[PDB]
């Protein structure tokens, strides 16, 4: 009784960080990709303006 | 919770491996230590708290911190239910097992027939002190069973003492200094007659 | 005395071997109580 009780304890433990890991790798992930679009969107403008000194 | 809650499981593994002498019992210990480690194992790693608020102001996509936040906490809510399980371990579990429950049950009743036995006679034996102060058939009657066995000797004409112990004790003690020293055969009857005689080429039986 | 293989009603325990293969086909069984309570939980909803 007291491996079984020690056991879901701990393992309820385990299942709470489990969620809170996934909740913010999730945001942290997400967060780098819309950095990405950021610098993706403001490479286009640097993209426009090398393109219009060789016109 | 963390601290001293196995300091109890390990005194009773241990003595489980230390009765374990063949190499079989040996292998069971070691699967049984490790499920209890298994489900004793402890988990620390400082759970982190999330503060949706930061992550909302600094960037986020719209809708989105707000939609992984009420989704997150909706399971935080789940959690095990002890009570059902506490109840079934509780009630009845592993009919395989109820057959050392009874095996060890009934091993520990032959043994404690046993622990009656020997402490049952040294509660008899306080009453009784110095044998030599007690009459011959007074004697007798605190070991109840020597008259009758007395007897037996008496009707089958086994009236060579010691014959039928097996340690005639009392022969020794009195061969201590007897010549040609030697003690009554086991179960010799004073009227069973074994001798043989034959007849060969040369006389006397020779 | 029906359902005990000994040769003898004289039980003389010497080893932990009918001890502890009862206890790891006991507890053992119990096993997965909380992976299949984690299924439940966790296939309620998707956090997403
Ligand atoms: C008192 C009133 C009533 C009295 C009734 C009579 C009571 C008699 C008490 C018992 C006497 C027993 C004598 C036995 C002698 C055996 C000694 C021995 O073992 O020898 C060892 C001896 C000595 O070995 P030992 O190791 O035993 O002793 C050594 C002795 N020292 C220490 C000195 C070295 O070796 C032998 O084996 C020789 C055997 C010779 C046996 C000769 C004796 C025969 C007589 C017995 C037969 C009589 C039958 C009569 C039947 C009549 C029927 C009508």
């Amino acid at each position: 009784a007291d491996s079984i009780n020690n056991f879901l304890a701990n393992e309820y433990l385990r299942l709470q960080s489990h969620i809170t890991s996934r909740a913010l790798n999730i945001l942290k992930q997400a967060q780098a990709y819309e950095t990405m679009n950021q610098a993706a969107l403001l490479q286009k403008l640097i993209d426009d303006a090398t393109s219009a000194i060789d016109n | 919770q963390a601290p001293g809650n196995q300091d109890k499981i390990l005194k009773w593994i241990s003595t489980l491996s230390n009765k374990a002498t063949t190499g079989e019992s040996r292998s069971y210990c070691t699967q049984l230590s490790s499920l209890v480690s298994f489900y004793n194992k402890q988990h620390v790693e400082q759970i982190p708290t999330i503060d949706f608020n930061e992550w909302k102001s600094v960037i986020s996509t719209q809708g989105l911190v707000d939609k992984v936040k009420e989704n997150y906490e909706s399971l935080i809510k789940e959690q095990y239910n002890t009570d059902a399980i506490s109840k079934q371990i509780s009630s009845a579990s592993s009919k395989a097992l109820d057959d050392i429950e009874n095996e060890l049950s009934f091993h520990a009743a032959i043994w404690l027939n046993a622990y009656a036995d020997y402490t049952m006679f040294l509660f008899e034996l306080e009453e009784y002190n110095d044998p030599n102060d007690y009459l011959m058939h007074e004697n007798f009657d605190f070991f109840r069973g020597l008259e009758t066995e007395l007897e037996e000797l008496t009707e089958t004409h086994n009236y060579i003492p010691g014959a039928k112990d097996d340690v005639n004790l009392r022969g020794y003690l009195a061969t201590q200094f007897a010549w040609g020293k030697k003690v009554i055969s086991f179960y010799r009857h004073p009227a069973d007659d074994f001798k043989c005689a034959k007849a060969t080429k040369n006389m006397l039986g020779r | 005395e029906n359902n005990i293989a000994s040769n003898t009603y004289i039980l003389i325990q010497q080893d932990v071997a009918n001890m502890a293969k009862a206890y790891v086909h006991d507890i053992c069984g119990y096993i997965d109580v909380a992976n299949k309570e984690n299924v439940r939980i966790l296939s309620k909803g998707d956090l997403i």
